[PDB]
């Protein structure tokens, strides 16, 4: 049950999305939202793009236009709650009451302790902080390394060749992207990357850096005027722990964001919750889960009839000439191919299958498949097997009819 | 200057046809018989909104991220887009329909 | 906490709730609901004694120090609704509560190959659970066993002891793999190995014919009974109907709650963080479901009161063996104690990791395992060296060092 006072801790894209649907669906008591950030609330994607180039903070800007009378406290830390007064100790001094209370904190980088101490900068990257300070490091004749072969590492990699950086990346898995990508997508772009000006390490390992030159741990001596760290991110789930609430790097919520602890709720890149693909509680780091759990979480605040969070995972990826959308499951018992699979004109789609059933989806740069894939999805379809390999076959009439 | 960027066939009821003045690509649509013509790119990732998108109603999504603005002012209807199209005047004088790739609003 | 008290379940983790409860303070309603008709019983001693007398008198627990509890026995509950405030049970009776506690434990994997399939098919769970058992054990019989589990491997030991022909076919390399370490578990195999019972491996099942069992090497299993012990899977249907969060099992902090507030949750049904690892898993022991729904009720009352926080560890009899599992199997090293011995055995087991214990293990060797369930505990690195010295005092150790 919503009572006010409402608060939510932290004024990211989880937040914002979140206090939104409080009033435009009718709540107008009583919001604070609380951000240890000074500056606007900005929508995170858009730093692995546009941002390195023509970097304005002012276009990737979250437009909270659509909470009216929130109280934002930004550039203030929340240090703790008290389950027991139901009050926040914010870092200004202040004491926040509160009825319900949102933990919405997302996620931090887990940054490299073996570059711990080297004379070349290193960031990594998460903010309109650190965003501004990569960026303006990209000059034309330079260096960077970057560590790690996820989206991030990728993502930047892109436009630092763009930049005109020669660059090269550290990769301690045997492929890239691990974490949630088909392998063939993953085979497909490494050699998306090679082909344009990144050099790619596998394997590798950063054993430390010496003066102005990098360590692999093949005792590889690297060059690099400036390096970033893309290991990945952990929850930031600390305030969770330390009062009590059920943690394991990220906080269990389920179906309406409910956490351990009454009267606290949860969202986006801090939490742990149900994959219903899987079944298994997993965090979600996607853009995609941060508003529309965001989204489902508060409405059924406001109204409990309706449902809690139900949508499936999916998310994107712009990395130069590939605009690339993943959905559901990574892993399936048969893969379907469609379009042309070029490193120079690439369109296409995989379709991932799981005893006839469809268990995940992507596309690059083939925008039109996705959304009747996801439908497909979100119903668990099993199609026709040659249907969905046959290219004059449209998934939109085949996902809209039965 | 208007300039004819199409026919009031080429663009039939609830679809869209690009236009490229110059370099300038355009979105037009139909909406059960009006003509509102915006500007192409996605202003979340650039992506084309004639081509691709779902115009329901004066409303088109994108395809790629199924972000969603009014063809009528060009502004979002739901994000991740944080900033509205800009949208050219448009006339009809006939069986042809008018831009003026100037006075494009926002 | 918030009267009146409504637990879900009579197993060994609702009675520790309540009967810790009322010791803990709490004047307040109490009603427990079970859906077997039995006054609450005990489960260990059924794959072990009972099996031996049979006197459900004999494996009974004490509800006396639980006193004014309506326990409705032999009744079932279809479902709570967590916004209203009440339990809908099968006797078409209503509880309105004010705190409710979800302790329905889990039941008995089911193995397909034996859906009505000539013979007799079991599995050894609940009191109706052991005496079709017990009426089948006869003293000149064969008899077969799935699984080398701790309820497999104690009633192959049962049997054998009667004179009664098992024979074990597991689908792992070893047996006990769920949670023994890798050494304690090959000197099991041998020891039963080493009183009669043919032990297969990677071996399951298919066709049983009132005679031949099933199985994927053409085998003659032979039996006119099949005790089934494939593990458990927690019963969280209606904290799932219910919309609590759920993974084979319901997540609940070191203080008892769901995510349904006034919602509780105790022993094998729920999942939760296992202070070695880190990770939420189910810990399906007679000492947590006892310990757990002890510190839950004990934190209800008192506001000060700590979370729970115990580590795992179990028992288990096979035999003549007397094995006593402490915390996890394995990390980077492992000392071995006493006497590996076939016939008379007597050792002790410890694991380390980068030298601090997180794990221990004891055969017919009870004092050793207290002390070391101590130092498990604080996390200690005692000196490798002196733990292998059979001279070394465990206890002298552990109170003290
Ligand atoms: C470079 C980059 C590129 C990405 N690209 C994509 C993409 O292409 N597609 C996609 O689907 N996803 C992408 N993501 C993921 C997406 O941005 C995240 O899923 C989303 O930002 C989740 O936001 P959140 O609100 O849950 O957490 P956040 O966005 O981190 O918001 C948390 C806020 O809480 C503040 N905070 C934390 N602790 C406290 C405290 N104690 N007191 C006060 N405030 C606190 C934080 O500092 C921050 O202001 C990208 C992320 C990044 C960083
Ligand atoms: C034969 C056997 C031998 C064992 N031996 C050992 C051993 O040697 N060492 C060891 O450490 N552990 C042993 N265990 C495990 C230990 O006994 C269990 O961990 C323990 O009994 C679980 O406690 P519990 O109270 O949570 O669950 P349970 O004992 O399962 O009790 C839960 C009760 O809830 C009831 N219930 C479920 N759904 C409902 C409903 N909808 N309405 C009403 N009632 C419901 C169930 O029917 C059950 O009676 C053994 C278990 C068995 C079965
Ligand atoms: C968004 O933003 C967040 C961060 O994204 P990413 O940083 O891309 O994380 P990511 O988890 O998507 O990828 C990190 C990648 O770096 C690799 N890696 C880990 N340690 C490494 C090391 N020491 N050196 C070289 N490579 C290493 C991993 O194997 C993985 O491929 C995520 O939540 C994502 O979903
Ligand atoms: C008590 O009682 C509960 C139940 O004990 P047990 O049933 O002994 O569970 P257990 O988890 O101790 O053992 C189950 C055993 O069955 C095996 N197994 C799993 N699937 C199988 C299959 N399909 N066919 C044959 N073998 C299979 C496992 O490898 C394991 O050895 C536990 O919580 C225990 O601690
Ligand atoms: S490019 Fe249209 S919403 Fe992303």
């Amino acid at each position: 049950a919503l009572k006010a006072p409402v608060v939510v801790l932290g004024a990211g894209l989880a937040s914002v999305s979140f206090v939104a649907e409080l009033r435009q669906a009718g709540y107008q008591g009583l919001i604070t939202v609380v951000g240890d950030e000074a500056e606007r609330p900005y929508d995170r994607p858009p730093l692995s793009k546009d941002f390195m180039a023509h970097g304005d903070a002012e276009k990737i800007r979250l437009d909270c236009k659509r909470a009216p009378e929130v109280e934002w406290l930004l550039g203030v830390t929340a240090q703790s709650f008290d389950p027991q007064a139901h009050t926040v100790a914010l870092s200004d001094g202040r004491t926040l009451p509160y009825g319900t209370l949102v933990l919405a904190t997302g996620a931090a980088p887990r940054a490299l302790p073996t570059l711990q101490g080297a004379t070349m900068p290193v960031h990594t990257l998460r903010t309109l902080e650190d965003a501004r300070r990569i960026q303006a490091g990209l000059r034309p004749q330079s260096r960077l390394l970057i560590v790690g072969g996820g989206v991030i590492g990728l993502e930047l990699a892109a436009t630092a060749r763009t930049a005109g950086v020669h660059v090269s990346l550290v990769e301690t898995q045997p492929r890239l992207m691990s974490r949630a990508a088909p392998a063939t997508l993953a085979d497909f772009v490494a050699r998306y990357h090679a082909a344009q000006g990144v050099d790619l390490r596998f394997e590798r390992s950063v054993t430390g850096s010496v003066d102005g030159v990098v360590l692999l741990d093949d005792g590889t001596r690297i060059a690099a005027d400036m390096v970033v760290v893309g290991i990945g991110v952990l929850a930031n789930d600390a305030l969770a722990r330390a009062a009590g609430l059920a943690c394991d790097d990220g906080i269990f919520v389920d179906a309406y964001g409910r956490t351990t602890c009454p009267d606290v709720y949860a969202l986006g890149d801090v939490t742990r919750q149900r994959n219903p693909l899987s079944g298994r509680f997993e965090r979600i780091e996607t853009w995609s889960n941060a508003q529309n759990q965001g989204i489902a979480v508060a409405r059924h605040l406001v109204d409990p009839t309706a449902p809690g969070y139900a949508e499936l995972p999916w998310y994107w990826s712009d990395q130069g000439a590939l605009r690339i959308q993943v959905a559901g499951l990574a892993s399936g018992d048969e893969e379907i191919v469609r379009g042309e699979v070029s490193l120079d004109a690439p369109k296409f789609t995989l379709i991932e299958l799981q005893k006839g059933r469809i268990v995940g989806a992507t596309c690059v740069n083939n925008a039109r498949d996705f959304a009747p894939l996801r439908r497909l999805l979100a119903v668990g379809a099993k199609p026709d097997r040659a249907a969905l390999a046959d290219p004059a076959t449209d998934l939109r009439k085949l996902a809209a009819a039965v | 200057t208007f300039t004819k960027a199409c026919s009031v066939d080429e663009v039939p009821p609830g679809e869209a046809l690009q236009v490229s003045h110059d370099a300038q690509k355009v979105a037009i649509f139909n909406v059960d018989g009006e003509f509102f013509a915006t500007q192409d790119q996605c202003t979340h990732g650039e992506w084309s909104l004639s081509e691709g998108g779902y115009l329901d109603g004066d409303v088109v999504e994108c395809s790629l991220h199924m972000g969603k603005f009014c063809v009528r002012t060009g502004k979002v209807k739901s994000p991740p887009p944080c900033e509205p199209l800009k949208v050219y005047p448009i006339r009809i004088e006939g069986r042809d329909v008018l831009v003026d790739f100037s006075r494009a609003a926002l």
